[PDB]
């Protein structure tokens, strides 16, 4: 909104708030006198299309469906089930 | 040793010079100073009333919570003439204090 | 004052300490709860008062705090007035606002024993009301701004 | 003149909402800018309620639909009006079929 | 020291500090600060200055 | 820094500490610590007669070490809609920094 | 106390926690205040009350 | 200024009141909540 | 100019920067409730 | 002396008058600065200008 | 620092301090007249560090 | 470049202010100075620092 | 220590395996090898002496 | 409010916030399967 | 709230009782899966 | 039962016993007795030594 | 165990694995059971296997 505007909270940035003739000077004078802290550029971030509205957990914990514990060796299976609309990176996931 | 005797594990840790994080985003990441979460409607149409309970390890001596209400602190300095300096800041929220 | 007290060298005094900070002199405060601290002295030469103005602290004078507790009356107004002023002065277009009666930033300039000439410089960017003066003596003049004056 | 729009609490419970009252947490300081300044700042602001104008005219309601409601609403001047005709739902403490009262 | 024309809190005076800033880092014009890793070899100024 | 500096003091030996107040609007996040009291001077006055101490001040510096004195924190808005909910944490009515069982 | 930022009193909102008693030892209540009484009242009668 | 005084066998001192608008305005916006916004001028915040 | 304007230093009188409902309210409580002294009057030469 | 309203610096032109800082007992300009460091150079050199 | 300044009791210093607040460290100010002021503790508990 | 970058005609490259008013408190001191930006020149705060 | 005598502050410093400079230039930054003043007419045109 | 609402601490009764289908079907089974306590009734006063 | 009680020698203990109301709501979509939603108002999640 | 537990220690031989605690919202009632602190159990932990 | 975050008990379909069992050691379950009994039935008869 006009509050955030104009103290740059939000919105363009200044290689577009700032008179054409002001910026070039800046980027010439990126050697010698420097005024690029001089001026602030807003960051915003998106509001849709990257989470999501409902309920959902951030880490789930899978149970072992069977175990055997042998002599010399240990075997465990999961069945690691990824829920619809859902996408799960293997780098993530790990043995507890 | 053999002669070792029963014992018990025992952990913690430590973290100096630092501040715990809570960022308000949805999903905790930066993705820009101004957070998805601080551009909802939700916040932005109508006023809400926060209540935060910290539980910590109990001290001998009498001790401080500081908390950091992450924030904008901006403020425009204009100088239409020759010795004139024109500056507006503004925090939001937190304008100025709370009431 | 003093017989109001007694003519007792001990005394166990009770009085009533009136708020005179002007910015919150007169306020009318609204509906909620605030947090209302405040300082208070001890040095019995400041507290205190004497005719001969001999020093206090060397002649064995004494003060003890035992309690402190705040007043404050409330108009029985109707919840139904009361509930239509609060709204009314909640608006920015109706703030309350007050003026200290003095009105003036305070100065103090050294002038050495048997001076005559006593010469000031400072310099204002604007426009105020006006001057006033007069003249004080240095052992009559505890240095403020300190939580306690030595000398 | 131009004034400061309300802002109103969802209420978890209910729906019902909550008594607005002058936002402040995003109050854009600047007494201490200049004259040009001055006027600019109340020009911006003049756009802000314009905006919060048209945006208004388009058991208890959730969250979701509250947003789209309730919208902030520019008093204009002050109690103006008559003794009958006050903000009174802006109140917090206040109910429609009786008077403001409180156990 | 007289005015007191040195700095760093060392006996060096302001002016020189300055000018061995500007041709080593072209900093000084616009407030003294450590210069990055990469300008600061064995070579330079600041690296080897030890008030 | 870009944030609002708020004590709250924390009585000795004390564990719970909740701490109330209201936004109007929305920020960008929460960062806290833990302080001694003897180690901060209380600022706004032009002077702390109480301030016995000399040491590093980590209010002021930044040289904080109590982070590992902490258990848990709740967050919730209009007293009952807790944050961030949703079930996202393995336990999404609070954020807890340590378990001792 | 008046008047000194070594012992400034505080009377602030517990939501709010700014404040609002901002004071200066440039400036001088006590005096203010004595001014001030003898501009509404007759200052030769006694009030015990407020000493 | 320059005022010329009697001489006085003690140390004294030259107190001096430079009049001005000592004012300030509170505004109560919801329960609970104080902000006040204070002005003296001139003489705003001491001289420099 | 705005800085005094605010401060009510010079300027319209409470009984016109002030909303016209507070206004006569205070006229009329002017015997039990007072709040004539809550607002300055500017007063300029 | 920072965030402290007892001692508020001053910046505005003569002719303005109108101080260009303001500042609140609720910002901490001393914190602020130390991690804008750690954030723009390697705070583990020294620099005795600065100390 | 310590040693910064020697290691007798008494020293005469000299150091530089620089602008912290954010509103005027970087500030450009373009020709004109300025009044600068500022205030400097000297509570030795607050100045100085053991 | 050798032209629209330096000047030719004389100008000192740092200035030196003294203090137009110092006032020595009990526990602070406070000084003010008439920084003055002389025309044609641009002076970048954080040069600047107090000796 | 309370034992201590009155003494007498003593600075220096050390920069070594470095070489001061003074470049040719009319703010002393590095604006190109070929200087600004190294490519004036003053001295490409008329031969000078230095001492 | 929705907060309530949705828990039912008030606003309507299982015989109205349930499908019709299911509300009949506990009806009729009052005697073997029961689900009545499955379902809150809101009592406001 | 301020309790007056016979004294006694020997440690007790004052078991207040807030009530309120611990609700809490059942959902099952699909097959082997649970999803339950509480709310005991007053008193969400403790008090600060 | 519907209600926070709440467990107040009083000191032996005591008499006054304050309690501060702020609700944000309306319950339903209070409910209270007195229990003697040995024959109540530190509840929250799997033991209790004492 | 009951209202022990410590042992609190799990019950969540292994799809799921979100655990619906909610418990906070400010509720008291075995208290709230007995007043139940005495409200439905009468708590006065004996039935061993409940014992």
């Amino acid at each position: 909104l006009p509050q955030w505007s104009y103290m740059h909270i939000a919105g363009q940035d200044a290689s577009e708030y700032l008179s054409p003739g002001l910026v070039q000077f800046a980027q010439a004078t990126e050697s010698y006198f420097n005024i690029g802290n001089k001026f602030r550029n807003p960051t915003v971030a998106p509001t849709h299309d990257v989470t999501t509205e409902r309920s959902q957990r951030l880490q789930l914990r899978f149970v072992p469906v069977d175990r055997e514990d042998t002599q010399y060796s240990y075997k465990t299976r999961f069945q690691l089930a990824v829920g619809d609309n859902r996408v799960l990176d293997m780098a993530s996931t790990y043995f507890d | 040793d053999p002669r070792h005797a029963l014992r018990d594990p025992e952990r913690k840790f430590l973290c100096d010079r630092t501040l715990w994080r809570i960022p308000f985003s949805s999903n905790f990441m930066s993705m820009g100073s101004l957070t998805d979460l601080g551009q909802n409607l939700l916040y932005a149409n109508a006023a809400h009333a926060l209540d935060m309970t910290f539980e910590m390890d109990p001290i001998n001596e009498p001790t401080l919570l500081y908390v950091l209400f992450e924030v904008f602190d901006v403020a425009r300095v204009h100088q239409p003439h020759r010795g004139v300096i024109e500056v507006v800041y503004l925090r939001t929220p937190f304008s100025a204090g709370n009431a | 004052r003093s017989q109001l007290l007694g003519n007792g060298r001990f005394c166990d005094f009770h009085i009533q300490v009136p708020q005179k900070f002007f910015a919150i002199r007169n306020l009318l405060l609204l509906p909620g709860t605030y947090t209302y601290e405040w300082s208070f002295r001890k040095d019995v030469n400041m507290i205190l008062q004497s005719t001969l103005g001999n020093d206090l602290r060397v002649d064995g004078a004494t003060v003890n705090i035992t309690s402190v507790n705040l007043y404050a009356s409330f108009f029985p107004m109707s919840h139904n007035t009361a509930s239509t002023l609060e709204a009314m002065l909640r608006n920015d277009t109706n703030d309350q606002s007050f003026n200290d009666y003095l009105s003036a930033a305070n100065m103090l300039y050294p002038i050495p024993p048997n001076a005559t000439q006593l010469p000031i410089p400072s310099r204002n960017w604007a426009a105020f009301r006006g001057w006033s003066l007069t003249r004080l003596k240095q052992r009559e003049t505890p240095a403020l701004g300190s939580p306690f004056d030595p000398y | 003149e131009i004034p400061t729009p309300y802002v109103w609490t969802f209420q978890p419970q209910m729906g019902a909402a909550a008594g607005a009252s002058q936002d402040y947490s995003t109050r854009m300081n600047w007494f201490s800018a200049g004259p040009d300044m001055i006027h600019d700042v109340n020009n911006i602001r003049d756009a802000q309620n314009r905006i919060l104008m048209t945006q208004s005219a388009i058991g208890g309601i959730g969250s979701r639909q509250f947003v789209e409601e309730f919208v902030p609403a520019v008093y204009l001047n002050p109690y103006s009006g008559p003794p009958d005709s006050y903000p009174d739902q802006f109140i917090r403490h206040y109910n429609v079929y009786s008077n403001s009262v409180s156990g | 020291d007289g005015e007191g024309y040195n700095v760093a809190q060392s006996n060096m005076t302001k002016d020189w500090f300055l000018v061995q800033m500007l041709a080593n880092y072209n900093i000084g014009y616009q407030g003294y600060h450590l210069p990055p890793d990469y300008k600061d070899r064995t070579f330079s100024f600041l690296h080897n200055f030890i008030p | 820094l870009s944030a609002a500096n708020m004590l709250y003091p924390i009585p000795p030996n004390a564990t719970q500490l909740p701490i109330p107040s209201r936004n109007w609007a929305a920020f960008r996040g929460w960062s806290l610590t833990r302080l001694k009291q003897r180690e901060t001077p209380a600022l706004g006055s032009p002077f702390d007669p109480y301030f016995t101490y000399s040491g590093t001040i980590p209010y002021l510096d930044g040289t904080f070490y109590l982070s590992h004195t902490f258990r848990k924190v709740a967050i919730q808005f209009d007293s009952s809609v807790t944050w961030p909910g949703n079930d996202r944490l393995l336990t999404p009515n609070e954020f807890e920094i340590k378990i001792s069982v | 106390y008046y008047n000194s930022g070594g012992n400034l009193g505080v009377l602030a909102g517990q939501s709010s926690q700014l404040n609002a008693v901002v004071d200066l030892q440039d400036r001088n209540t006590e005096l203010s205040y004595q001014m001030l009484l003898a501009n509404t009242t007759d200052r030769s009668r006694y009030f015990s009350m407020w000493n």
